[PDB]
């Protein structure tokens, strides 16, 4: 019944993934041992969406864990929930990607993908009706960017009609840890624009802006960033895991969210987010969830939506709430902000409403933006790429893996073609 | 957040530093090995390493080894990072030009490298606290070399400066007037608030209030550090009316060049008398307006007050302070300028003054540091430029400065620039 | 239902605000945790006016907390009620205002206002029907005076028809802690006269006079002053939080209180106030509440009303009381004191009567004066400003932030224009 297969690539993809599995195990009431310990029948009704039943009523999550180094598998397996995953589903190399896309895609991960893909088959053949693939990765570095997009290509060729749905942490100039980040991302975005049905563009600069300007955390870690990402991952699948007044499958999102085939680079958000010391003073209700959700400080990519227009927004609400009040606020937003929505679509907002809010809050909303403002994320990577590439800097590490200079020229060409298609509807 | 880099220069600055860091360690409960037994109150003055060792945000600089080799050997040898205790081979010889042009020219790019490695560990650095002698060769010449660099490297950051300044009669050197006048460009152009202090005024405070008949420099430095603890207390602690290091300057400094406040502290008191005085808020406020407690030998009654910062600490209440400053406004001998009708900036902090256990200065529920911009301080400049004039009319020691790379015209250009500051403080009283 | 958005600026605004949130949480029966623990349905009926509902029936107050330093946020968050507020609503810088208006308005707060204003949007979009903005600040120093009036300007431009209602602690000569206090206030009053719909002028000299000559406190703290201010803040909104014999919204006050657009500089008071050791000897009743309320020692600004005339007074009573007795006393006052009211208005007193008196007293009255005597508060600031400004003293700290000398000349010009309009109706 609409099973998902989930795949984790590199350090970032395994870290946002290993936090996601702690979040949806809390929702479904699954113990770190894999045993069920929840309150409610609704937690158990759709446990098959993310888990396999095994003997003694132990639940085993349908993750595949992929890396070119053992050290992230060792960090996940030893972690808060590490014992939950199937030992056979940890698929790994020994020598890493070197932060090189071409090691991921052509050498170190091209060896390993035959050992990954045949595990993706065992999980997809155990499904009753697979709806799709949910892949967590980063576009900087070499494992997530280059092996993860190799793996997207292989699963896309094998499962052409299932939803391919990716959560993609990607570079920005003011929060960076790699010299060759622009190269790896430009080579990787070239695969995402052709193969994925949805890609949720996420940024460490925007995830730090939520931690300082909303949550007021003094020292936000990667563990705090991974918690913001995984809340929106739990959010968008909610309507195939729980009952609701308006149900929306990942495909019911895609049909409404993607006007023209390639414009599927979304930008997620979440509400309510409150400063930890301030919760007692806030009224949780649909118009406050709306005034947070649609504000430029809440979105998890550096793009200010005031630099573009939305094509479509989806607001996937959770909790006991009025359909008049939801339909009123999703009208009031796009009429009072009409200069920020495209005027050749007569209603830009999809709504969905689940009856079951996250554990410990009365309501919640996961936001998905599609906006021409995502041109700014692809533009700044393309101009960092260009300034290195005009002087061929660092290319011997990629051409040493047998990659052509022509593949860089063709990747940055396809990047400007993606920038041009969003700028066309501005 | 709220860091300060403290730079201790020459013998006077280093020995005041050895009292400052003696105090700050007691006040934050840090052992002399930098460890802390059992809130981020220490963060202004100490970086914390993962071992649980608190390392001071300080640089100690001297052109000769003797005084810093004593810091490297005494009870604080384990407190400081070993490469932020910085020494040369050669003494500056009470010659400004050795400090500025010839000897300090070699150590400066190493002094800056430590200040860079401290500033890169700050997050919203509040300012610099620079400690020195006006009469020294390292004190005048090296501080003036360093400040010129910090004022291009860190142009926005507030530079607070604590200066031991030449007295009316007490002096340790023949060339103390030359080094002090050559320093007046540093304080005018490359400083934001400059606290002049005098050895002879503290010697008289010690005699009259502590009843110590014959004090050393350890007794002086234990008063000079106590004022900087009280300036920084609002940066370090909770209070009713905490004062930011720029909030302080916005009330002290009426005009860009008029940034030479007096400072005083009350109660200075011994254990013989502290149990018989009341030490009520009214008394310790009034003590700051006595000529007897000013730490520069000039009379405030020969001036007008421009602004006062009354920085209270310990057990005080805004009721008591307003009722106190109302009596100060009533007294016709304490005269403010016509253009400052408000006059007083009040700060109030909940942390009492820490006693150094070996010290003369007694335990008390309250203290105030009063920092005070007044026209009277121009007399301490009129004393010293009259000492300069007698010697420069003969060129009395000038060959030692000209011999070490200084232009002879800098003495005229420094006496000129001092006369323009002594003009500015007379001009604004009217 | 007539939601208010409340905003706190600088040390004073966050201190009178953080006490106000302890007072109205006692009224509405809200625990320091944010949980409801009250006696009565009437406490819960209008809890939405100042709070948001959140999961588990926790209430989160609709405050935004603004400062240029972390240390007041740290003092509020650690305080008696600090855990009530939303962590995202604490919006702050690192380097302070230096007691400089131009740092607040042009540099340090001009950076931060983009991060404040987008939180004011999340709270105002969560409202069902916003009636207004309730801003607490001081006119001395630099954060409340210069950033708070920047923020008034930004919210006024965005919400032109909602009530802008400010509580403004401001300088006086005998109780002062800043050298540049006159400058900061004169630059700030220039923004209040144009943008606010009401400004409640409050003074530390008058708040100390209440503590010594009425309450007989031996050592009144800022915590005792903040308690007098916050009693009148709770007072004026009472009629949208509780039922009454005569209801008055903040707009029903403004229409009656402001004859000509700019004459909205009010002067608050409260009754009963009694010496702590004397309460058993006093009869609480409408004519004793009146003989306190209308006496020159009770008002919270240094202006003796015997130096002017009132334009309008509003007396917002609370408790079970006769409308004949209220209407009798509000007549007897303005006929027996007729030389102290303007004689081109045929009745100078507005009355309102709420059925619910403050917890622990049988009746209460909040007083709002509008009087030509408020000329004396603006005059003495204008003459302290003038005596410094004739010699350009301290101006390099303001012109260093890129402010003109012409802006000081234009602020003191607009100050004398406000003095002249009150002196015109004398
Ligand atoms: C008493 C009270 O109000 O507790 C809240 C709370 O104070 C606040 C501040 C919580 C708290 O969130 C955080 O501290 C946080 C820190 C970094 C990054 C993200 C969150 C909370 O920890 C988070 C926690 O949320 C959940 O448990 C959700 O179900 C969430 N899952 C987890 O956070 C989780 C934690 C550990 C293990 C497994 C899951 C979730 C979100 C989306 C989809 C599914 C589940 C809640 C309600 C609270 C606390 C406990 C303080 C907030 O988060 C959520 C998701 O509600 C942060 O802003 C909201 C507003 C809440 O009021
Ligand atoms: C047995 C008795 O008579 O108790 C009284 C009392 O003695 C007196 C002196 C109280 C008392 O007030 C003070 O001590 C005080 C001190 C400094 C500044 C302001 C007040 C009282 O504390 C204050 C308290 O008032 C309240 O609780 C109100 O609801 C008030 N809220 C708070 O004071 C409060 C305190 C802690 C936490 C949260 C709120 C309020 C005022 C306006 C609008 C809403 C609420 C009351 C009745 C009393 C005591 C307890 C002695 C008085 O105050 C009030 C508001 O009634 C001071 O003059 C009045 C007359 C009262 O008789
Ligand atoms: N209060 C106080 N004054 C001191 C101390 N040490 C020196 N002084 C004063 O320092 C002034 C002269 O400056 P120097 O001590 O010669 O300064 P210096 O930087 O070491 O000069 P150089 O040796 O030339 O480098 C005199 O007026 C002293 O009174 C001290 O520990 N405390
Ligand atoms: N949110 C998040 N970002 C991470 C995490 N670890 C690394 N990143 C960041 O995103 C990039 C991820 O690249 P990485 O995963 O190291 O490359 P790979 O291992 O070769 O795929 C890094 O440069 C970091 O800036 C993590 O745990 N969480
Ligand atoms: N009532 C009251 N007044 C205060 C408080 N704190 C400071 N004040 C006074 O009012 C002025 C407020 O200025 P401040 O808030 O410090 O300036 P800012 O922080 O830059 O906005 C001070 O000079 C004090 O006299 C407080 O808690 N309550
Ligand atoms: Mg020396």
């Amino acid at each position: 019944m609409r099973e998902i297969v989930h795949l984790q690539a590199g350090q970032c993809g395994n870290q946002i993934g290993a936090k996601f599995w702690e979040v949806i195990s809390d929702e479904h009431g699954i113990d770190p041992t894999g045993a069920y310990h929840g309150d409610s029948d609704l937690q158990l009704e759709r446990i098959n969406v993310y888990y396999n039943e095994a003997t003694g009523g132990k639940y085993v999550p349908r993750a595949v864990l992929v890396d070119l180094e053992p050290g992230t598998m060792d960090s996940v397996r030893s972690g808060p929930f590490g014992q939950i995953f199937r030992p056979d589903n940890f698929v790994f190399g020994q020598s890493g990607a070197g932060n090189n896309w071409a090691k991921g895609h052509y050498t170190e991960g091209a060896e390993l993908v035959d050992s990954v893909l045949d595990v993706v088959r065992k999980e997809a053949e155990s499904c009753d009706c697979l709806q799709g693939f949910q892949l967590t990765h980063s576009l900087g570095g070499g494992t997530g960017s280059g092996m993860g997009t190799l793996l997207i290509s292989k699963i896309r060729e094998e499962y052409p009609d299932r939803i391919m749905n990716t959560f993609s942490v990607v570079p920005s100039p003011k929060v960076s840890d790699t010299v060759v980040e622009p190269y790896n991302a430009t080579l990787s975005v070239h695969q995402l624009v052709e193969n994925t049905d949805e890609t949720y563009c996420i940024d460490n600069e925007a995830l730090y802006d939520i931690c300082f300007r909303t949550l007021k955390l003094t020292t936000p870690t990667y563990g705090d960033l991974n918690h913001l990402v995984s809340a929106t991952m739990s959010g968008v699948t909610t309507c195939l895991r729980f009952p609701g007044q308006l149900n929306a499958d990942l495909r019911k999102l895609a049909v409404n969210m993607v006007p023209f085939p390639r414009l599927h680079f979304f930008m997620p958000g979440f509400a309510p987010l409150t400063s930890r010391g301030s919760q007692q003073y806030r009224a949780l209700t649909v118009p406050e969830l709306t005034q947070q959700m649609f504000d430029a400080k809440n979105m998890m990519a550096a793009c200010d939506p005031r630099h573009g227009r939305y094509l479509t927004v989806a607001a996937i609400f959770r909790g006991r709430m009025s359909m008049k009040e939801v339909d009123e606020q999703m009208l009031n937003v796009q009429n009072k902000n009409s200069s920020y929505f495209v005027e050749w679509i007569p209603n830009n907002v999809k709504t969905a409403v689940c009856d079951i809010p996250p554990r410990g809050l009365k309501m919640s909303a996961t936001f998905i933006g599609n906006s021409t403002a995502i041109q700014e994320l692809f533009k700044r990577i393309s101009e960092q790429f260009t300034a290195m590439f005009r002087r061929k800097a660092f290319l011997h590490w990629y051409t040493g893996e047998g990659m052509d200079e022509m593949e860089f020229t063709e990747a940055e060409s396809n990047m400007n073609d993606l920038v041009s298609e969003y700028q066309q509807y501005q | 957040m709220r860091e300060c880099i403290s730079v201790h220069v020459g013998q006077a600055g280093v020995q005041i530093g050895n009292s400052c860091w003696e105090l700050y360690c007691l006040e934050h409960g840090l052992q002399p090995d930098g460890t802390m037994p059992s809130d981020s109150s220490f963060g202004t003055f100490f970086s914390e390493t993962g071992s649980g060792k608190h390392v001071p945000r300080a640089v100690f600089v001297d052109l000769e080894q003797t005084v810093i080799g004593e810091i490297r050997n005494g009870p604080y040898r384990s407190l400081f990072h070993p490469e932020q205790l910085i020494t040369g081979k050669e003494d500056a010889a009470n010659n400004y030009a050795r400090g500025h042009y010839t000897i300090g020219k070699e150590l400066i790019d190493s002094v800056l490298d430590r200040v860079r490695k401290m500033a890169d560990q700050c997050s919203g650095l509040q300012g610099f606290l620079v400690f020195h002698s006006f009469g020294g060769g390292t004190g005048s010449g090296f501080t003036s070399l360093l400040m010129e660099r910090l004022s291009v490297d860190y142009g926005k950051k507030s530079k607070l400066e604590f200066s031991v300044y030449p007295a009316p009669r007490i002096s340790t050197a023949v060339v103390e007037p030359y080094n002090s006048i050559l320093t007046t460009h540093t304080t005018l152009e490359h400083s934001d608030c400059a606290f002049m202090v005098d050895n002879e005024a503290i010697y008289d405070i010690c005699n009259r209030n502590l009843d110590i008949e014959r004090p050393s420099y350890t007794n002086l430095n234990r008063l000079i550090a106590q004022i900087v603890s009280s300036i920084t207390a609002s940066l370090r602690f909770d209070g009713a009316l905490n004062v930011d290091l720029t909030e302080f300057q916005t009330n002290l400094v009426p005009y860009p060049r008029i940034h030479f406040p007096l400072v005083t502290y009350s109660p200075i008191i011994s254990a013989e008398k502290a149990y018989h005085e009341q030490l009520s808020v009214p008394e310790i406020t009034n003590a700051c307006f006595e000529y007897s407690n000013q730490m520069v030998k000039c009379d405030p009654r020969r001036g007008k007050y421009m602004a006062c910062c009354l920085l209270y600490r310990g057990d005080v209440v805004p009721k008591d302070v307003n009722a106190a400053i109302a009596a100060i406004k009533t007294r016709r001998s304490i005269q403010f300028v016509d253009w400052c009708p408000t006059g007083f900036k009040v700060g109030i902090n909940y942390q009492p003054p820490t006693a150094v256990p070996g010290g003369d200065v007694a335990k008390v529920l309250r203290a105030v540091c009063m920092l005070s911009n007044t026209t009277a301080i121009a007399e301490a400049w009129a004393r010293l430029d009259h000492k300069f004039d007698l010697m420069y009319s003969k060129r009395a020691f000038v060959h030692w400065y000209v011999g070490e790379g200084m232009e002879e015209g800098e003495f005229s250009e420094a006496r000129e620039d001092m006369a323009a500051l002594e003009k500015d403080y007379e001009e604004v009283g009217t």
